[PDB]
This record gives C-alpha cells, structure tokens and sequence, in this order.
C-alpha cells in the first residue's frame, strides 16, 4: 500500500526501552526502611506493557464472567452446593480477599523499593492484580449471597469477621504480614513463602475440594485468579536476585526467610487442614499427604533449591514445622467449633461416614477427637434448648484456651495432640502467652511489633450474647444468630438460647 | 475422569438430599449495611467498600483493636499518622465512573486495540507523507519524548500512597490514576517507536529525550518539581493533591493540551493528538475522582473542612511556585519553533486557558485566592 | 452414471471444447435453451445435466463475446450484435401490452431462454427482470383462488393421470 | 476544565435525523419486480446505529462464548447428551443455519425494496442479524463435533446434507422461499409467517428439549439468538404498515400470505413433530398440543389479529392445514426411517416406554405404527447381517413413496394416516406428483417457478452405496456409513452391508 | 425446578448409561474438507464456507439439482447470469482479516465505547476554545456534514449485492464494506450532533449539508456518479469493484485524506480527523478484501484470469471518467477556504498521491494503463 500496515503495539519493543526511563539524582531511593539495596539493572521477566496487560485481564473476565452470568446461573450452580461447602466459602473467599487485599499495598511498597525500571514494572504488574483478586474474591461472595442458599455471612463478612478469633490470625499471615516490617521481609512473607509455598497451591486445590461438593462458582473465578500468579512468584524470584550481590543478604536474608515461613506456615497448617478437612462432605485427599507435598517437597525442596545459588537456605524451621504438622488442624477444630457462637459461618460436627474416614487416615483419631464429638453431641450442642455451648465442657473440665499474642493462633495446651508448648511471661505489667520458640524470639526480640489484644482480653466480662449483638452477628430477622452448631434448615439458635447460656467471657492469664 | 458433585447422580443426589427448603437468610444484597452513594447501592460499592481491614481508631473503620505485626519501631500497617489530612470517614470517597478492576482493564483493552487497528490504517494509509519533517524529527522526537520521563516521573509519585492509602476506595483510585500515567509515558515512546518503522532512520532510543529531560533547559523546572513530589513528599495525600490538582493541572495541562495537541495539527500531524485524545481522556477522568476525594469529601468534610481547607491551601502554595518555574523555563521551547507558527496573542490566551481552568476546577474549590494575571505574568516571563 | 461427473456431462464438455467463434458458440447456447429448459422445453431427457452443462456452455460464450467485442459493445450490445435497450425497450412494450397471464409468462419465459447472460449484458438483463416480472405478477396474482382447479388444469392444458 | 461532559450523542440523537439521509432522484427505485409500493415515509421502531448495533450484539457474545469456553467446557456439556438429541442437533442446527443464511439475502432484497431509510435500517439489523445467527448455528454443530460422542454429520453436514430427501423440503421453506418471487412474497415467508409463527417459539421450544435431554450448549446460543428475533418480528409487521396504503394491497396481499403461511406449514407441521417426538429420549409436551397453540391460538389468532386494520385476514389455507396436521409428522417418521441410508444422522426405532407415550397421547398410533415398527425390528433392521432396509417393505407391501413437486415433502398416501390426496399430472412429457391443493394451484398457476428435481429422478437406476459414496456419506476410515438405522456404539452399518442389498432407485412415476 | 438432564441425577443415570465407550468418529473438525488458504483450518473459514447451498452448476457449490422455488418468470435464486464475472470456484476468497460477526462486532464496539469516552473527554478539556470557528460552523457544518450522502449512497449501491453474491463469504465481506460505510455516514451526523451540543446556536439539522449535497456545485458530479453506482448498476460485482477499487479509492480517498484529514488539523480541528482515523482505518481494511476477491481470487483465476481482467478494465474505464468529474467539480471548494490554508503545489501533489496509491493498489493489478499526469491534469482542471 503506501509503505504496508506495522504497528509496535507489540509491548516487547516498547518494553526494550522501559529500564531507561528511570534517571539519577540525588534523593531517588526508597522512602521505607530496609536491610537491603535493591540492584538497578534488575531486569524482569515479562515483557508487559500498561495496555497489553489489560488487553491480557480482560480476556479472562469476559470469560469468567459470561459462564458466572448465563450458564451457571442457568444451571442453577449457586444453590447446588453442600450446605458445609457453602459455608466454607464465606471463609474461604472472605478471607483470600484480605491477603489479596493488603498484597496490592505490599506490593506498592515493594514497587518504591526497586530502583530498576523494570523490577518496578513487575511489581505494579502485581498492583493490578492483587485489585482484580480482590474484586474477584469479592464477587465470590456476591454471587453465593445473591444466588445461594445461605446469603448470612457471605453478604457481610467484612463486618461479621471481627467477631472471632480465626480472623486475628488471617490479618498476621495475610494482611499486616504483608506490609509491616522491611520490604523485603514483607516479600519474603508474601512472594516467596506466601504465594509459593500457599496461595498457588491452595487456589488450585480449593478447585477440587469445590468441584466435588458441587460448586463449579469457586473454579471458575479462582482458576482465573491461578492464570495471574505466577507473575507473581517470578517477583519473588526476582526480590532475591535484585539483593543477591548486596553484603547484607549474607547477613540477614536467610533470617528474614526463616520468620517469614515460620509465620505462614503457622496459621496454614492447622488452619488450611481444617477447611479442607472439616468444611467438605466429600473429601479429596488427607491434608498430611497434602502438606508433605506442597510445603516439604514442593516448596521446600524444589523452589527454594533453584534459589540457593543466591545463597537461600531452607528455613531451619521446616522440622519444627513437620513435627506439628499432623495432628494441628484436628486441634483447631476442636477450639473453632467449641467457640462457634462467634464466627460467621455455620458449622457441623462429623458424621460417622466422616469419622471412619478420620479414623482410617489418622489412626487414633477417634478415641482423642471422636469421643469428645460423640459427648458434645449427646449434652445437646446442636439443640438450642440444652443451654450447651461446648465452650461450657473446656471449663468445667479446665482446659484454658490460650490466644498465641505473635501469630494469634488458639491452642489449648492441656488437650492438644500436636506440638503445644505454652510460655508465659509478664513484662512491664502485662502478661504474654506463646505457642513456640520461634514466636517467642520474635516477640522478645521486637515486643514492640507485637501489641495485639486478643479475643479474651477484649471481652473480659461481657456476655456472649451482647458482644454479637454489638458486632452484629445477626440475620436480618434481628435475632437467629449467622452461625450455627449444624447444617440443616431447622432448629437454628437465636440470640435468646445463647442469653440463656449466661456465658461471660474471663481472660485466661488472671488465673496466674 | 473426575466425578464432579453438581453433574454426578450419585454425588448430586446426597448433596441434594442435604439443601434447605427455602434460603436461610432472604436477605441476599451483599453490601446491604454499607451507605450508597446513589440511592441503590452498585457492584462497584459492594465489591470494595471495607475490604480494607481497618479498626474504628482509622476513621471509618468497622474492626477493632491493633495491628497483629507492626514496623520494627512500633510503626502501624496503617495509621492516622501518615497524612496531614483528617476525616470523619475514610470510606466515604467514590469514583464518580465506578471504576473496580473489570470495567478499568476493559476499557483500556478496548483503547489498546483500537491502537493496534488505527497504527495499521494510518500506516497503510501514508498519512506520514503531509506531516513536516522537523516537526518529527525534532519535537517529536526530542520534546515530546522528554515528556515521557515527566509522566514516568507522576507515575512513580504514585508508589507510596498505593502502599499508605487509608481505604479501599482511595485505593483502587489512586492506583488506577497512576496506571494511567505510566499508560501515557508508554504511548509516548510507541509512537516514537511506530515512527522508527515508519520512517528511514529515525531513532527510537530513548538517547536524545532522556539527554534533552536531564540536561536540556526547557525541562528543567518541570523535572525539578517532578523529583521533588516524588521523592520529597513523605505524605501521600499531600503527593495525590499536589500532583493533580497543581502540578499537572497546570503545567501538564499546558504542554499536553495547548502546546502539542495546539501545535501538532499544524504541523500536518494526526499522530500525536491519537496519543493526546487518550492523555487528555484520563486527565479528565482522573479530575473527578481527586475532586470527589479532596472537595467533596475532605475539603467539604463535616468536622474538618476548615482544617483540611487550610491544609490543602498550604500545598497549593507550596507547589504552586514550582510549577510556575516549570511553565516559565518550557516557555523557552516556542524560541526553537519555526517563525510564525504561534505569536504572543495565542500563547497568552492558552495560558489563560490553563490557569482559568484550574481556578474554575482547583483553586476555587478550597478558596485559594489565585490572581490570574501574576500567574499568567510571571510564567511570560520565560518566553523570548 | 454420476450426479456430479458423468458421460453426458463428458460428451458436452467435448463439444463446447471445438467451438471456436462467438456466433457458433451463442447459436449452441440459444439452442441449448430452446431444448432443455424451462417448462416448454423441447424434450426432459437432459433433465439431471442440463443446468450444469449450460454454465459451461455460458463460459465459452462469455470468454468469445470478450474477445470478439470492443469496450462499449461488450456493455451495450448482446452476443448476436443487437443493440440490448432496444430489445428491452421492444420487450417490455411487447410485456405491458400483454392481454393476460398466459401471454405473459411466454413473454418473460421466451425472454430468459432467448437473451440470458452472456446473450444480453446483465445490466440490461436484470433491469428486464424487474419489469417482466412486475406485470407476470400481477396479471398471475389477481384473483388468484377463482378459476376451480378443474378449469385450471385444462387452461394449463395438463395430461390428467390421476 | 471549562464546561460539562457530554459525549450525550448516543444513538437515537444521530437516528433522529436518520429519515434525512435518503434523498430523490429519479431513478431511485427497487431493482427488483414486485406488486406492492413501500411508503416512502415509513418509521422502524428501534431507534439504532451500526456502532450501538454493534455494542449491544458484543456483550450477548461476550456471555454466549465464554460460558462455552469455560464453565460448559469443564463440566464437559459436549459429551454427556442423550444420544438421540446428539443426532437431531446436526438437523436443527445445519436447517436452521441455511434459513439464517438466506435470511441475510432475504433482508438484502428488502433492504433493496423499502424507500424510507428507517425501514431500510431495520431490515439492515436483520442483515446483520442473520450473518450471526449463521455464524452460531455454525457454532453450535461446531461445538459438537469438536467435543461430542458422534461428530460424522456434525462436522460435514453442509455436503452430506446433500444425499436425503429432507433437505430438500428445507431449501423450498427457508431458502428458496425467503428470497425468489416478490420481495413482499418472500417477506411473508420469512418475517411474518417464518419467524412470527415458527423461528421464534421455535428456538425457545428447542432449548426446552435441549436441557430436558441434557443438551446445555443450543440453551446457551439458540436463547442469545431469540434475544434479536423482536426486532425482527417488528420488520414484519412495518414491511404490512409500509404497504397497507397501496391500492395493491387489497387485491394481493392475502394471496401472497396464504400461499406463504401453506408453503411453511406444509414443511414444519410434520418435520418439527418428528424431531422433537422422535428425536429425544425425555418429553416435554405433545406435538398436536404445541402446534394448536403455536400456529391456530398465537399466530393465527393474536399475531395476525394485530394485523387486521390493514386488511390482513387469516389464512384461508388454516383450517386445512389443521385436518391434516394430526397424524403428519407420524407418517413422515415411518418415512425418514425406511430412507434412513440417505441421512447424516443416527436414526432410533421408538422404546417401549415411548411407545406407550405415543399411544397415550395419540389414541390409534400403535395399531398402525408401533406394530410397523415391531415387524421391522423382527426383520433386523438395525443389524447389519439381516440385509433389510424398511424401503424393502414399502416395495414388497406395494406402498409408494412420492415427493411432490412444490414442497419437496415425501408422502405415501396408501399407508398415510393422515391425507391421501395424489394428483399426477403430466405436462411437455414430464410427469409431476402433488399431495393437496394449495401447491397443485400453485404449479398449474406457476410451473416454471418449481422444476425442482427429486431424488428419484437424480438417483434412477443408481444403486444406493454407489450414492452414498459419491456424496461422501461415509465416517472418516471410509467404511462406516454416517447415518445408521439404531444409536448404539457398536455393530455399525458399513458400505458393503448396503451395497450386499442391491437396492437400486426407481421413479415411482414410471408406474403410469 | 424443572429438571435438567446433566444435573438431575434421574435423567441423567439414563442418559450416561446410553452413551458409547469413545466418540464414534474420531475426525473432530467441522469444515475438515474446505481447503484452507493459510495451512491450518481457521474458525473464519469453518463456520462459513459452503453454508451458501449452491449446486455444483454456480463454480464451486456442493449441492446437485435445481432450486425448488424461483422467482416467477423462472429466475434462479442465486445464479451465474447474475454477473458479468465467471470464476472456478464461487468460495476461493478470504477475508485477509478473517472476519466472522463476532470479531467484527467486538472492534467495532470496542471504538463506539471509545469514541463515547473520548468526546466527554474533548468537551470536558474545553478543547473546542482552540478550533477556527470558520472551519467549524463552514466546512465541518456543510461541506463535511455533505460528504455524509456519499457514504450513505455508497453504502446503499450494496444492498442488492447483499441478495445476489454467490457465496458465504464473498457476502459476508461484501455486508461488512457495506455497514462500515453506513457507520461513517452516521458519524459524520455524530460530530455535527456533539458540536450543538457544546457549541451555541451550531444547528445539527441536516438541511444544510442536504441541500448542499443536492443543489451545490462542489458535489454536484459525486452525488450524480453515487447514484449511478448505486441505482444504475444491476451487477452485483461491478458495484462492489466500481465503488471500492476505482471511485472511492480516488473520490473519496481525495476528500477524506487529502482535503479534510489535510487541512482540518491546520483550523485546530482534532474532532473531525478523531471521527476521519475511523474512516481511513475502515478503508484500509475494507481493501485488503476487495484485493483478495477482485485481484487474487478473480483478477487470477486459472481459467477466466484473461476475462476477468478485460472485464475490469472495461469497468474502470467506465467509471474513471465520473470519478475525474467528481474529482474535478470538488477542486472548486478550496476557493471557499481563507487565503493561505493552501497553494496549487501542495494540492498537485496531494492528487498525485491519491493517483499514484490507486495505480499501485489497484489499476496495475489488472494491467489498466493508467497515465498520472493527465488523470491529474484533468482534474486541475477545476481547481480555479
Ligand atoms: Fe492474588
Ligand atoms: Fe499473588
Ligand atoms: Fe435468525
Ligand atoms: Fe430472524
């Protein structure tokens, strides 16, 4: 024609110059504190532009979106589910969206760390990203309340989480886990043990877990959400080699690695066991053959093994972490259910199909966890007219229930199974209760990090009944509670039953 | 094969036999507690409104009690101490355009595309053979690409509020209008790019902008004031403030629309206003948003519009002699422009163009008391 | 036998290959119509080729009128050398002044079989087209469900077999 | 920056001076013959552009593709349809996409004829229309050959179409009927009686079946594309507004719809009772339920009743086409059958179970069907080793099958339980079959319009195998015939096993 | 409720039980024996080519047999005699492109949803302040606001094209050059409709730029070959040929690149070239089929290429000399412009761009001996 058609569009030969258009003068360098220097010339792996990124998200969604929209809907899909899997996912998609959340202002803060062009390039990618997973997580939500058969809990768990204990430890792993501290440890915390060692694991697993317990919701937005997240680990990937030349990683990275999986694996293994566990009638696969891959394998041996060469370790954590590993998530359950008046989801002891399957996968599960199901169930715990909360059982049978003040895990030292040391110490007129070693150095070392009130300590000496009243853990009939001690559509407890109970909330240390 | 529970007779059947006979709950709106802006709440609202984990001691915040990890320090995730800026809620700020990740990555999609498609048709067509050689190879080449490094510089402004910002919705707003600005420096160097298919010998290294952006004079106030609002400002809503409804509201405002979308057409240039329809596109989409959050919502705050009226006129002034040494040293560029393209007339009134917009627009808006004709003076100043 | 290839098919591809003018190749094609098309047909035995072997037919004939003629008769004139509006012109008087359905339809039909493509330029051909079919309609179309189908068959002049 | 945003020039501001754009000149006429004068200053009813056009179809794409390409894909919808519905969406998919296709030209034609721009606009979104509407019947047979259990006649059907006589009678309504004879005429078949009566309770009725049979993929498009069918039944309805002043009306116009509402009732009376009764395993509702409510009670009655303050009457044809609707698509069925190696789609005798439904529903069917079918079966006309096609019977119990000249139908009024009307006329040296009135009078009056071959007339003298493997009826491995006589997965029908019978085509005229 | 047979485990325990062990074809293509024209089967060409039933007597087509219903008369629904072209096969073009309602839909889509965003950007910047108002309420108003009429005629010499073409896709090209050229003239009504708005008393009435169209003498010779083009051709490829390969690829490529595109910029006119980038890149994508079809698939057909190409020349050189009158009659409007917009030089050489882009992409493709100079002489001819 006169001369042909080109265009560049073609974000590679744009993205060849992106790298030059950072300048020098005194003052640029970050604004946040930090052990490290991050090379410039740190160069990214892929070749990204603004329009072609989202020329490549918005492919994604119109596909998402459009099965979600027609089919889906014209199947019927949201109502379809088991009724513990609708559950479940007020948690699961809930609580993904905080670590999806507080990943966009991490990775705000990793993109003002880098000095190089394109480092700064891929962490905006992610930017980006982490907004569509939250409004991804989101939609989650909103669909299984619009469409579902329980909307309680999925149409306002942004309010009905704060009411209990499990929510603490999610915001440490993932939201201020995420953001505070040096960029690098955030980083550690999010790219390489986050969404390596978990979040790309669990999303894909999440899948299978959904699509057996009749929820094809669930994979089509998370399978979208795993096409994005590797991106992600290559930033991670690439924090170590920006830091690899610098004299200060030889003197603090392996430590800053260490913490930052002692961290997540803290709330994960118990916690991720017991969704899976716990909140499905049809199982996939027994969490300890799950972790094992995943994390000892997986993570542990093949992706930290391509970072050694950049002087990365394996965290010398990784046995203490093994050696709690089996029994922790059978642990927890014990304690989520025991408290659940203040959750936001509705929950349902084992069946005996269930228990033989416990029983079978964790020999002795029975005569441990099994028997105490078995003695809930008889003193009424699902009936609103026995005045039964199985909180009541831990203290006529004094067995405390600890919150960890690190992590924000609960543990009950005198009944767990697993790896349960309790370290309490006073300092300064406040007393501190601690669940291990490695989180016991991180308060002692930095106390000042580490200040969070717990559940017992902000409820001392209110009635059950007026702290969810207060917190509104209420249907919209202003008075059946959102969560429940079962699954079925009848007998549910109102705010009255628990009144009844005459529950009052003491903290556990004033007994030393 | 797998067997999936919502297709398998035998896993449908138990899941089946387990539902309700009715909702438990029909109360099935999924931001039903969070106060609409428009009357009927929207999908924009109920997907982002209190994702931010903040407790009730971060204005607006429905959780409760501290941080679970701090800054080594003591420094919170997030904190009131962060900002000059105060509220009686965070949350209150909406995009007046609804704009959560699908609609914001369609649109640019769309504009991608349509990119692609327009580069095709314009270069199938010849229309390079009308445009004026020096023109391309030395404004274009030279001064609108050392512009690129002003947007790239506005974009990065944007790394510490993404990480400090108070909610979600100040959030997803300030990190799209930083995108944007990113989007902007790439099209400048597309262009050049295309040029360099385009024409024999034309050069698409950044070489000559970046030596023009780092030693040349008609950027230099313009890059000084860029380095400092980038790096110089520790506090994100004094960066978000002062980059756009100051900075950019005036000097870019200046050089985007009435010098190169002004000037490029009569120099037979079609290509560069392409590029400048999409700048000047998100320049006004952005506008409403800031406006939202700084008039509507802290400047019009019910307990401290006073406060932070005073705050934000403070910045004004603070900035706003920056940005007249940035118009004043680019008024040196129409020098180097061939005789008779502009005369003294038409560049004062696109001056009074820029500066009577961003009275109407900014000033006006917190009473800042801006006197035209000093602003207007004092840039003149620059141009034999 | 073959739908689609054949030995009829074959026989005529035989003798379109050897015509070597234009005027023995638009007397075969004018002939060819006469004979094998449209209810007044000379005879149904090429029934199951006859519309395939006048395209190629037509081809021929169309690559001849090329060569044969000069720009301006190739779009004014037809194959035998006839000004086209003329004919037509004469064409549609002859239709207009038709006295009913029956003299109608012999003029449209007698038209397509005498003048179709490559005989006359389609432009002239389609513009009768328009207008014959016009008047055949609307002769045809008037009172339509009057004449009983026993006076129908004999005005049609059909052999009853049932 | 000075003044409001208004792009507020959407389209109805720019269609408000559409009517403008057109402008006199002398030869500014239809160039085609028709009867009829289309008034210069008629309106349309929806005030469209082509960019807005093309925005509103998008998004329907855009939820359409997208469900296909996820969620239907990972459910694996392709695979799990009853085999039955597998086989009838290679018919109703490859006959409807020819009528959507001659539907464009149709609208061409009348886009040619309408002198009011707006009235050529709205046939244009019909244009527009039909060229998607071909591209998503294409989609849909597409889908199946791609991810079904039987992809030989789904894959092909645009030439194996070509070897039965049902395909035919397809051409005469939604080809040749949409766009040859008096754009008014053709009209009439497409818009007025074509959509308004059949199309559109069609495709809705089509999805009824589809997901009753498990079919989710034709719900997906075939209700994306009922969503444009208004605007196309508001083109029929403006093309009788644009016409109703003209003198011709009142002398034409009932002609050309009774010849137009016979030409499509004689085809889809008996051929859309047949798929849907014979073609599926699940019922939804009987034939003569539907086709009484459908063309005597909406159409007839409601549709048209609109219509009759611009002279439009009921069919004079209707009460005829109601004598003989009843046993219709029964003795056709017998039909498709018997010629079942002509197809290119597995064909199944009547169940035990559906045979006691058709008994139920139409009192007499198994004294006179089920026991045809019965006997056939003993015979082992679905086993290749028997060496019996049903064409063998209606030979050797003296049953002939005539087509007829006008509506391509195949009867055989002998065994019919419905009409028995047979003329044979011959006219020049041809002899012509016809089975009613309606297309008698329309030979006799138009005979030069319908020269149309039949398939004994092309196939005389030609052994059935020698056909059907010229015409490509055969399954990749160029043995296994396409079309079989049972819908089992083994002891499939093969070339030999016809060619062993050597049944060869006779014209059924030369009788006489 | 109502049950569906993949999740009601009754229904769907018969179904499942009924189903073969494997596909009972393994050949999972659909189109599996159309030839491609780029090696691998594209889904352009699977879901088009051969749904046009054509029997094997109209080149190419699969079928066997008359049609069942012809027009009264006798007239085939689809037949040779239709036009003056023959070919081997009916269904051997592509779209380069490869377009099929969806994709086409989505682009198109895609710039009404930017041009919407764009014009709110436009009128909010207030860049209308820039542009000549003689430009503005003159030539956009009437001789722009004419130019309307000949798409819209353009657009209608398509209609019967739309009923006759032979195959599936020489018909889906042929409505996609048609729809494009309808989209343009409502355009140009769009900017004339966004300019009342922003702009006092400018009237979007369409009585001026009508009856300029139909009583001017700039247009007068266009207007007369659009309605010879559109109601005096009955061939449905000597329409689509003569409209894009001889008078719009000189006519209408003069107005809207070489007038309008040219000298709109030189008023600060970016609104007109934002609506005229549409336009040229629908141009360029429109040729690139009728190259295909008239050039690769007929110009080069192995049988008739020689006939063909006699035919082409003949059209050509029918409606080159309209197209020179149309050319001619249209000089006259630069008179109309103030003094200095333009000079002879630059309009001898703009003409010769649109002669030379002509005899490069079309007339030497069929060996039309074209001579430049005179064709350029003879429309200079008008110019004063
Ligand atoms: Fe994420
Ligand atoms: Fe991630
Ligand atoms: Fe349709
Ligand atoms: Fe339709």
């Amino acid at each position: 024609a006169a001369n042909r058609a080109p265009t560049s569009v073609n974000a590679q030969e744009v993205h060849r110059w992106l790298q030059s258009f950072n300048w020098d003068f005194k003052n640029n360098r970050t604004k946040y504190a930090t052990k490290y220097k991050m090379a410039n010339e740190t160069k990214e792996q892929f070749k990204l532009i603004a329009k072609e990124y989202a020329r490549m998200e918005a492919v994604k969604d119109e596909r998402q979106f459009g099965s979600l929209q027609v089919a889906l809907t014209r199947l019927n899909a949201g109502v379809r589910v088991h009724p513990k899997w609708n559950e479940t996912m007020k948690v699961v998609s809930n609580f993904l969206e905080v670590g999806e959340y507080n990943a966009i202002a991490a990775t705000g803060m990793l993109w003002d760390s880098a000095q190089a062009a394109e480092q700064k390039n891929g962490y905006l990618a992610q930017v980006l990203d982490e907004i569509r997973h939250t409004h991804q997580c989101a939609y989650v939500n909103y669909y299984f309340a619009k469409n579902g058969q329980d909307p309680a809990g999925h149409n306002d768990a942004r309010r009905t989480r704060t009411i209990g204990p499990l929510w603490k430890g999610m915001k440490r792993v993932f939201s201020d886990g995420f953001i505070s501290g040096d960029a690098v440890e955030c980083s550690l915390n999010l790219q390489l043990v986050g969404e390596a060692c978990f979040t790309n694991p669990l999303i894909v697993a999440v899948t299978e877990w959904a699509a057996a317990n009749g929820d094809e919701i669930t994979p089509t937005v998370f399978l979208s959400i795993e096409t994005d997240e590797l991106r992600h680990m290559a930033n991670g990937y690439q924090t170590v080699v920006s830091i690899a030349n610098d004299p200060a990683s030889a003197k603090y990275l392996n430590t800053d690695l260490n913490n930052a999986f002692w961290t997540q694996q803290k709330y994960f293994t118990p916690v991720l066991g017991m969704l899976f566990e716990y909140g499905s009638k049809f199982k996939v696969e027994p969490w300890v053959k799950t972790w094992d891959r995943w994390v000892y394998e997986d993570w542990g041996g093949i992706w930290i093994g391509r970072l050694g060469k950049y002087g990365v370790e394996s965290p010398r954590s990784l046995k203490d972490a093994k050696q709690d590993a089996y029994w922790a998530h059978h642990d927890l359950y014990l304690l989520a259910y025991a408290l659940w008046p203040t959750g936001f989801f509705r929950l349902a002891l084992p069946d005996q199909e269930e228990m033989e399957w416990f029983e079978a996968n964790y020999p002795g599960w029975y005569d441990h966890y099994g028997k105490i199901y078995e003695e809930w169930r008889a003193r009424g715990c699902e009936d609103p007219s026995s005045g039964f909360i199985p909180l009541m059982w831990f203290i006529e049978n004094n067995h405390p229930i600890y919150i960890d003040r690190v992590s924000q895990v609960p543990f009950c030292p005198s009944l767990a199974k697993g790896a349960s040391t309790l370290r309490v110490h006073e300092y300064n007129g406040e007393m501190h209760t601690f669940s291990d070693q490695w989180g016991e150095r991180m308060w002692l070392a930095e106390p000042e990090r580490y200040e969070c009130q717990n559940i017992f300590e902000q409820y001392e000496g209110r009635e059950l009944s007026e702290v969810i009243a207060e917190l509104h853990g209420l249907r919209s009939d202003g008075k059946t509670l959102i969560a429940q001690p079962h699954v079925r559509g009848d007998k549910l407890w109102t705010l009255d039953d628990i009144k009844r109970l005459n529950c009052v909330f003491k903290n556990p240390v004033k007994a030393f | 094969e797998r067997r999936r529970g919502l297709t398998d007779p035998e896993m449908a059947a138990v899941i089946l036999k387990a539902l309700p006979e009715a909702p438990l709950d029909g109360n099935n709106k999924m931001g039903y507690f969070v106060t609409p802006r428009w009357k009927r709440l929207t999908e924009y609202e109920a997907l982002t409104v209190y994702a931010q984990p903040n407790a009730d001691w971060i204005a607006g915040g429905l959780d409760w009690g501290d941080w679970t990890q701090k800054f080594h320090g003591g420094r919170p995730s997030w904190g009131n101490e962060t900002t000059e800026l105060r509220t009686v809620d965070w949350f209150k700020h909406r995009d007046p355009l609804r704009r959560w990740h699908a609609p914001y990555v369609k649109d640019k999609a769309e504009e991608w595309r349509y990119t692609d498609r327009f580069l095709q048709g314009y270069s199938a067509d010849g229309q390079i053979r009308a445009m004026n050689p020096t023109w391309r190879t030395s404004s274009c080449n030279r001064y609108w690409g050392a512009f690129l490094f002003n947007e790239y510089g506005l974009f990065n402004a944007h790394s510490q509020g993404a990480r400090e910002a108070l909610s979600d919705v100040t959030r997803v707003s300030l990190a799209f209008w930083g995108f944007d600005k990113i989007d902007i420096a790439q099209m400048i160097q597309l262009e050049r790019g295309f040029l360099a298919k385009i024409v024999p010998g034309f050069d698409e290294s950044t070489a000559v902008p970046k030596a023009e952006w780092t030693n040349g004079e008609v950027y230099k106030s313009a890059r000084l004031a860029v380095e400092g609002l980038w790096q110089e400002v520790f506090d994100w809503n004094e960066s978000a403030f002062s980059v756009h409804a100051v900075y950019d509201a005036l000097f870019g405002q200046f050089v985007r629309r009435e010098f190169f979308q002004r000037l490029a057409p009569r120099f037979g240039d079609n290509l560069t206003p392409f590029f400048i329809n999409q700048a000047q596109t998100y320049f006004q989409i952005a506008k409403q948003g800031v406006q939202d959050l700084y008039y509507n919502c802290l400047g019009d705050d019910p307990e401290f519009s006073d406060y932070n009226r005073t705050v934000m006129r403070n910045w004004t002034g603070k900035w706003l002699e920056p940005t007249i040494a940035a118009l004043r040293d680019f008024m040196g560029l129409f020098a180097k422009l061939p005789a008779g393209t502009t005369d003294k007339e038409e560049i004062t009134a696109s001056l009074y163009r820029v500066v009577d917009d961003w009275i109407e627009d900014y000033a006006s808006a917190i009473d800042f008391k801006a006197d035209r004709d000093q602003i207007v003076k004092a840039v003149l100043a620059g141009l034999k | 036998l073959g739908i689609h290839s054949n030995d009829t098919r074959d026989a005529w591809v035989n003798k379109i290959a050897h015509v070597n003018t234009l005027e023995k190749a638009a007397e075969m094609l004018k002939q060819f119509r006469m004979d094998h098309t449209t209810p007044f047909r000379n005879s149904y035995e090429l029934d199951n080729d006859y519309l395939w072997i006048e395209a190629k037919l037509e081809e021929k004939v169309a690559v001849l009128k090329a060569r044969a003629f000069n720009e301006v008769d190739f779009r004014h004139k037809t194959a035998f050398g006839e000004d086209a509006k003329s004919v037509l012109d004469g064409t549609v008087a002859k239709m207009n002044a038709a006295k009913d359905k029956w003299e109608a339809e012999k003029i449209h039909i007698g038209f397509r079989q005498a003048y179709k493509p490559p005989i006359m330029p389609v432009n002239y051909f389609l513009d009768g087209e328009r207008q014959l079919g016009t008047r055949l309609m609307e002769l045809r179309n008037l009172n339509y469900y009057d004449t009983p189908l026993e006076e129908l068959r004999k005005q049609r002049g059909v052999r009853v077999v049932h």
